[PDB]
């Protein structure tokens, strides 16, 4: 018995420093991986592997987890936490609901009911085997409002269908009918592709058609296809290939579409791409919210022939990661924090190798680009431009949908060649050209041509073609505030104007008078000094809307 | 030098826009760039925006670095529109300022250059205070999320505890899963508060209950750390004359980087039991091993007495013995946490005034028997590498070493090199350590079995072929002794000795052989056993036959572990050689100093620590001057150690509080601490470093070197120097390692690595580039066979105890355990066992334990840790309610004398 200099006044650590890891979860983690690889890049589908399995991510299969992969407890809970659709369930917190039940509340379908029908799923079908939340848009705007039940999205839902599918217990995604491999070849499918593997097709030859026929980025930003390919293939390899499946943008929804009818058209226009840069492997980011595209491209990719590494990877519920760096650092398994530029992705991207990255729709259509010669593509178009272009039309029209149509048309001649006109007992008053991020033009303005270009002299962009149709029925302002709502919360965090500008300029269009001065002092900080375009993109409804309707600030300054 | 234009002027950059703006004298705001090393930046905040004439956006002139013909603007309006914006929207989250977290933040600074006091945007409700650690309060709403922290943690230390985790508004900084920071892997280095800056991270020390700042120290003391080898350059902070808090200075070795004691573990100069003035045994009360004595209430042993009377019976003491029993009878223990003054005062002390060569310290029980093999093979005394040669290594291998605990800083830096330059780190340790998630392998083998590990490793080096032909031909002796004996231990027949499996230990040995370069670290685990030469040996011959060594990158670095055992070594604090290592022993070099000093001096070498041990048992030795070591403590087997102490005619002690070694004393000497002294010390890597004094001791405690100049006039010495400065002097015409560092050199420079040649150059801090010191300039591999330890587990004692250390305790806790924040981290003794074994005892974690050899027994609670070997005990020796000393064993590694403290067989029963 002998005393001590210390005080003698406190009691030692049970354990080492910090959380453990238990046993049980490293047992039951050890058994859940298999022999999956443990490397650091498949960080998050481990993570939808834990998620799916157990219907949760608790600490302790994280704890065993990091321990797995030799990663470091604040490592794995980051890139879980970055990602809306993971649940991490701690020490003395609930465990999650068997049943979750997600609402779109993004702007088609706030406009048919989506915040009523959240509150009125919620009182009457929330429990503790039934979770009710909201969800960003889910790329079913021409099905408004839009409901998830498990993985099965219920189309034009209203309490009754949504209750219907839960006493059903239908929440498996339902497949539809598409071209599968062997239809696909029978319509003369994988055969530019293999002329231009075998040698008899030129690689020059492809990039020329490409160049002729003046294919631009279907994701948004319009950058010449042909420009990029030899750009990457300049590059000194290895280099790699990554397909941009995210379709994050509100409004926007015609990926989802050649995926669920026409996949190897995708899929050959992608390995192609594939084979004019040389990628060792190819990365398809497909977005968490299309799971009917993920069984349809998990089937079909298997009936292939065994060429390229097709590696199929699967987002977690964040726009951002639509961005191509956010992309590649997802594909890294980390959280999808954009990169700084330069250098640009074709020259440091993927695995800080030269990478390629395409969006569905522009690989889509490389296979007919090429078919058909680029005089056949330029033959479209409307009012000065040519080529092609797939319009994601919601809102208050007749008939909703993708119109594949000339490039360059106007609002008014897409509406009314295209879809049936404005719907009944609506009269136009605004419309979104580019989704969120391309800002709110009103109906007087509907002269305009729609294409890449046209529409930076109005302060707009065309960006995916997410038209968006709003009537003198719909609130033009809280459009405005129901955007910023999604870049508040879809912004990743990373810098000041963005992560705090969004919030503040959110909290200041929920007042009734809106301080339009104070938000064109933020608005032109955030396009000023944001990193990536999701913030210098965030103000671009509030200044549309500021500048093109001063009716709906009454008030003076 | 890349010319461009910035602010309409013709510049010329090489370096960053902002960084060329700041030497122009254009101080452009910035909050997430930390402009210092290590903290590459980040471009997040975008307070630093400038125009670049030509680009549609604003670039952050932290991350852009100008390129020729480049126009970039920093006074538009458009661009500090933007960087007041961004300062106004931080601001508007930020909590008032005057009562703030740090009203004096950096942050707030920079809102002051932008004139933003205040902001037009609403505040956001965030975060709630965080104050479960002891040492630092994190009070997040403060928080601008610049992840500086999170470089800090997870780049510069690469401690890997701080996240940055959620999304938008929401990102939020974390420790692990969002713990409580005092309840995670936190340990508390202290470097994302030396980096955050907003005052959302601070020293605990400066915030009131409200978390209002209230402390701003006068002044500031730059000087070094007190407790280990690293040599970490410290700024302290004295408010009313009493340390505060302490941070990183960008000294050789440690580049503003702490750990927990140096930036922490202070305080224990201002402990309440420090000594103030002498104390001399009370008459009628004798000596017993078990006695305890308060360190409050010392009266009831002692009693207080003048520095004139302590001084003549403490000397009277020793003198007495002296010309009784003559100067065989007396022997001293040095401290290696002293300067290297008063290191060769004691020496000179013990050899010129009790007239023997019985004069020893800790690195005795320490690198004695690395040292010996060093000497043994190389004629070497020091390491041949610096530890940041870890940066330019291929392969790092850390071996019988806890660096994350022991060698923190240096460690970030081997963290570092895995994680910046693709180091292959292989970790050889029977327990598992927090590095080991960063390593390309950890062996995880018997305890005991270093050198059928590696034999197993020459064996493959040997019959593959894979040894450098070259360099043995050239710089090495006895390698054809090696082939001979070498091929009985091959890695299959081995296997089965150390528990690692053969193809493991070939592709380590093919690995470490075949990398460009390759450095080696060792600590207790390899030097602390009867046969730690051997261990030695072996590591040596890896590489000697591989030729990894003497070029950067590679080399053999022995971890010296107290903050100045290498400089006390090197003025001669050890049985066997004057200063610079100069056998006493040779008649040529006794002569010299006999002539430098005026007297006539022992040939004959002294008794080492347990040798001085044993002799006090004996009744050979009869009085000790002990200065600066805890031996009650620290030496094996503490129940014949404390007797020994016990059965001492005379025991005189210097020291800053009443340890367990002076409970047996007969004089005690209050002394200096490192924070009140001045002097040299030198780390781990042979830079040497000046100290100065940052308090005044309290009370009339006196300078160490003062002491023992006292105590050596009244043994008809006559000794008069003026300081530590005065004493160099001396020293520096009897230690040529001491050639071109002179006092001077060392205050306008602060550190000097030696051997240096010119007093403008720096030094080798790579040597053996080109020959050993040996007489045939070459190095002599020397073969070592299989030796089992003294003792090993039987059916009474089935455990394998080793014993060792934690992150915030140092040696025998004398110090740590009185500062107070290291106190509260690790409050009480505790041993490490297994989960699987806690169950097979039917324990709990925490729960408490009788832990028992064939030496001693002792009573202690149980950490449950998984990274600790089944059948292992692990215990650190710095508990007085459990001292492990008491249960060592203390057999002696023949050739170093160093006792045996990481095996021994051991029992446990539930308590
Ligand atoms: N925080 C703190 N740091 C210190 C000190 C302190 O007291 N507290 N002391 C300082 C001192 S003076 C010194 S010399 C250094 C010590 O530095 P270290 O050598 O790192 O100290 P130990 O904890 O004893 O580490 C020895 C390691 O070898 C392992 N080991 C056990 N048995 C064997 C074996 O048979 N073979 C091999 N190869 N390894 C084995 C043990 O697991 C242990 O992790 O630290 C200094 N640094
Ligand atoms: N079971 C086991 N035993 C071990 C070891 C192990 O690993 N396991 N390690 C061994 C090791 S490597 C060694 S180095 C020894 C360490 O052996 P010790 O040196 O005896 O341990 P310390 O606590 O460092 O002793 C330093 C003492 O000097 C006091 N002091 C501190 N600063 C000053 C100063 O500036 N001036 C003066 N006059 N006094 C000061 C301190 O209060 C302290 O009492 O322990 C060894 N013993
Ligand atoms: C915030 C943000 C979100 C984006 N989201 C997507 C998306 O969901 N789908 C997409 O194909 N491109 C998106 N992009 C564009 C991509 O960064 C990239 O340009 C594209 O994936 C490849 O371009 P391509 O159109 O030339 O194939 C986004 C860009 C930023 C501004
Ligand atoms: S803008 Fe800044 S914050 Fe918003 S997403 Fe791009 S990087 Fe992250
Ligand atoms: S804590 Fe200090 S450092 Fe870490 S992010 Fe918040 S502000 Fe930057
Ligand atoms: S203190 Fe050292 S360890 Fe604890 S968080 Fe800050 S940096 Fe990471
Ligand atoms: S590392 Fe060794 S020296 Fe540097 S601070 Fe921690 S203890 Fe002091
Ligand atoms: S799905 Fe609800 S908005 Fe597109
Ligand atoms: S300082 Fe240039 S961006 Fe943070
Ligand atoms: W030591």
């Amino acid at each position: 018995s002998f005393a001590h200099p210390g005080r003698g006044r406190n009691v030692a650590r049970a354990v080492p420093k910090g959380r453990q890891v238990d046993p049980h979860a490293k047992v039951e983690i050890e058994e859940l991986l298999g022999t999956r690889p443990r490397q650091r890049d498949l960080l998050i589908e481990h993570l939808h592997l834990i998620q799916d399995t157990y219907g949760q991510i608790s600490a302790d299969h994280l704890a065993a987890l990091a321990d797995e992969m030799s990663l470091a407890f604040a490592e794995v809970f980051e890139t879980a936490t970055f990602y809306a659709h993971f649940d991490v369930v701690k020490e003395g917190e609930a465990d999650i609901p068997r049943l979750t039940i997600r609402v779109c509340d993004s702007i088609t379908c706030a406009m048919f009911g989506a915040d009523e029908l959240l509150e009125t799923l919620q009182r009457e079908l929330a429990s503790d085997a039934v979770r009710v939340v909201r969800a960003p848009c889910v790329g079913l705007c021409d099905h408004a409002p839009a409901v998830e039940v498990g993985h099965n999205f219920l189309h034009r839902a209203d309490l009754a269908s949504v209750r219907a599918a839960v006493e059903a217990e239908d929440t498996h995604a339902h497949i539809p009918t598409y071209v599968d491999y062997d239809a696909y070849r029978a319509g003369g499918g994988y055969a530019t592709l293999e002329r231009l593997r075998s040698g008899e097709l030129p690689v020059d030859d492809v990039l020329k058609v490409l160049d002729d026929g003046g294919l631009r980025g279907l994701g948004g930003a319009g950058f010449p296809t042909g420009r990029k390919w030899r750009s990457v293939r300049g590059e000194p390899g290895p280099r790699l290939m990554a397909v941009n499946g995210d379709e994050g943008e509100p409004g926007t929804f015609k990926d989802q579409l050649y995926l669920n009818t026409d996949p190897h058209r995708f899929l050959e226009g992608m390995l192609i791409g594939a084979h004019v840069v040389e990628a060792a492997d190819v990365y398809i980011y497909l977005r968490d919210e299309y799971p009917i595209s993920r069984e349809i491209l998990a089937r079909e990719i298997a009936k292939l022939p065994e060429g390229t590494r097709i590696h199929l990877r699967r987002g977690a519920g964040a726009y951002i990661c639509g961005e191509e760096s956010s992309l590649i650092e997802s594909l890294e398994g980390k959280r999808g924090l954009p990169r700084h530029k330069p250098p640009f992705p074709f020259q440091v991207g993927l695995f800080n190798r030269p990478t390629l990255i395409n969006n569905i729709e522009t690989l889509f259509w490389v296979r007919d680009l090429i078919e058909r010669g680029a005089e056949w593509w330029k033959s479209h178009g409307r009012n000065g431009r040519v080529g092609l272009r797939s319009y994601s039309v919601s809102g208050r029209v007749k008939e909703p949908g993708v119109k594949l149509a000339p490039a360059g048309l106007t609002i008014q001649e897409l509406i009314d060649e295209y879809c049936g006109g404005i719907s009944d007992g609506h009269s136009f008053a605004a419309y979104l050209p580019g989704g969120a991020s391309g800002g709110i033009l009103p109906a007087s303005m509907n002269d305009i041509p729609l294409d890449f270009g046209t529409l930076e002299k109005y302060g707009c962009f065309i960006g995916s073609a997410a038209v968006v149709i709003l009537s003198d029925q719909d609130d033009v302002r809280g459009a405005a505030l129901n955007l910023m709502k999604f870049f508040e919360d879809e912004s990743c965090g990373q810098c000041t104007p963005c992560r705090s500008g969004t919030q503040k300029a959110r909290m200041l269009m929920e007042n009734g008078v809106w301080d339009t001065d104070l938000l064109g002092e933020l608005a032109q900080c955030m396009r000023d000094a944001s990193i990536c375009g999701l913030g210098q993109a965030a103000s671009n409804p509030v200044s549309t809307v500021i500048k093109y309707f001063p009716d709906l600030f009454p008030e003076p300054r | 030098t890349i010319a461009f234009e910035f602010d309409g002027q013709q510049v010329e950059a090489q370096e960053t826009i902002w960084a060329v703006a700041k030497r122009l004298g254009t101080h452009i705001p910035h909050l997430c760039h930390k402009p210092d090393p290590g903290y590459r930046p980040d471009g997040n905040c975008r307070a630093c925006m400038v125009e670049i004439e030509g680009e549609r956006v604003l670039a952050a002139s932290c991350k852009r670095t100008p390129a020729i013909g480049m126009k970039v603007k920093s006074a538009t309006e458009r661009a500090t529109k933007a960087r007041a914006m961004v300062l106004e929207l931080l601001v508007a989250d930020q909590p008032e300022r005057a009562t703030s977290h740090d009203p004096s933040s950096h942050f707030w600074v920079q809102a002051d250059v932008l004139d933003v006091t205040e902001s037009r945007f609403p505040a956001a409700e965030r975060w709630t205070s965080d104050v479960s650690h002891p040492a630092m309060s994190v009070n997040l709403d403060a928080c601008i999320q610049c992840n500086l922290c999170v470089r800090a943690c997870r780049e510069v230390q690469v401690n890997d505890v701080i996240g940055m985790a959620y999304r938008a508004a929401g990102s939020k900084v974390v420790f692990d899963f969002d713990d409580p920071m005092g309840g995670s892997t936190c340990v508390a280095c202290g470097e994302c508060v030396q980096a955050c800056p907003t005052g959302a991270l601070m020293p605990a020390a400066y915030l009131d209950a409200n978390q209002t700042r209230t402390v701003y120290p006068d002044r500031e003391v730059k000087s070094l750390c007190p407790y280990c080898g690293v040599g970490c350059q410290v700024s302290y902070k004295v408010k009313d004359e009493r340390i505060v808090y302490a941070e990183g200075v960008n000294g050789p070795a440690n580049q503003n980087r702490l750990c927990v004691k140096g930036r922490f573990g202070f305080d224990y100069v201002h402990h309440p039991h420090r000594l103030t003035v002498p104390l001399i045994r009370l008459e009628n009360v004798p000596k017993d091993a078990n006695d305890q004595v308060d360190p409050a209430n010392p009266w009831t042993h002692f009693r207080e007495a003048t520095w004139e009377e302590a001084l003549d019976r403490a000397a009277g003491g020793l003198k007495a013995i002296r010309d009784t029993n003559g100067r065989k009878a007396l022997a001293g223990f040095g401290s290696a946490k002293g300067s290297n003054e008063e290191a060769y005062l004691f020496q000179k002390l013990v050899r010129l005034g009790f007239g023997t060569n019985n004069v020893d310290h800790c690195t005795r029980l320490c690198h004695a028997s690395s040292v010996a093999a060093l000497m043994e093979g190389l004629n070497s005394g020091a390491v041949t590498a610096p530890f940041s040669a870890a940066l330019d290594a291929e392969v790092i291998v850390v071996i019988g070493a806890n660096p994350t605990v022991n060698h923190p800083v240096a460690a970030t830096f081997l963290k570092n090199a895995v994680k910046q330059r693709g180091a292959k780190l292989i970790i050889m340790d029977p327990r598992r350590q927090t590095l080991s998630r960063h390593a390309y392998r950890h062996l995880a083998f018997r305890p005991g079995s270093d050198v059928a590990m590696l034999n197993a490793m020459l064996n493959v080096i040997v019959t593959e072929g894979l040894y450098d032909e070259q360099y043995i031909a050239g710089y090495t002796e006895n390698f054809e002794a090696l082939r001979e004996k070498i091929v009985d231990f091959t890695p299959e027949k081995m296997a089965s000795v150390c528990g690692i499996d053969a193809e493991t230990l070939r592709e380590v040995a093919r690995l470490y052989a075949r990398a460009k370069s390759s450095l080696i670290f060792w600590g207790m685990g390899v030097s602390q056993h009867v046969h730690g030469t051997d261990n030695s040996r072996c590591l040596i011959a890896l590489a000697l036959i591989t030729g990894q060594i003497g070029r950067p990158g590679t080399g053999l670095h022995p971890l010296r572990g107290q903050n100045n055992v290498q400089g006390a070594s090197d003025a001669g604090l050890i049985p066997m050689v004057y200063p610079d290592y100069q056998s006493v022993e040779k008649d040529a070099v006794r002569e010299l100093f006999e002539e430098f000093w005026g007297q006539s001096l022992d040939p004959q070498k002294g008794l080492t620590v347990v040798e001085i041990m044993r002799a006090i048992h004996a009744g050979e030795i009869r009085g000790m001057f002990v200065e600066g070591e805890n031996p009650a403590m620290s030496d094996p087997d503490l129940n014949h150690a404390r007797h020994a102490l016990a059965m001492l005619d005379h025991l005189v002690v210097q020291d800053l509080f009443l340890t367990e070694t002076a409970f047996h004393a007969d004089v005690v000497l209050p002394a200096s601490a490192f924070a009140e002294k001045a002097g040299t010390f030198t780390n781990t890597d042979r830079r040497v470093q000046i100290a100065q004094p940052v308090v005044a001791p309290p009370g009339d405690a006196r300078q160490d070197w003062w002491i023992i100049q006292e105590l050596a006039r009244r043994l008809d010495l006559d000794w008069n120097y003026g300081g530590p400065a005065d004493i160099f002097a001396e020293m520096a015409q009897v230690m040529p390692s001491l050639n071109n560092i002179t006092w001077e050199r060392l205050e306008r420079e602060g550190a000097v690595t030696y051997p240096v040649d010119a007093p403008d150059q720096p030094g080798n801090e790579i040597i053996f580039y080109a020959g050993f010191p040996t007489e045939s300039g070459r190095a002599k591999i020397v073969p070592a066979a299989i030796v089992p330890p003294d003792e090993v587990p039987d059916d009474e004692f089935p455990m394998v105890l080793s014993t060792g250390r934690v992150l915030e305790h140092w040696h025998t806790g004398s110090m740590t355990r009185r500062a107070g924040v290291l106190d509260a981290l690790e409050p009480e003794a505790v041993a490490f066992m297994a989960p699987k074994e806690l169950y097979r005892l039917g324990l709990r974690p925490g729960g408490s334990m009788r832990l028992e050899t064939r030496r001693g027994a002792v009573v202690l609670k149980v950490r449950s840790d998984r990274d600790v070997p089944i059948g292992m005990i692990f215990m650190p020796f710095c508990y007085a309610e459990a001292a492990a000393n008491l249960l060592t064993n203390p057999a002696l590694d023949p050739l170093g004398k160093i006792p045996e403290f990481k095996f021994c067989a051991a029992r446990v029963v539930p308590a």
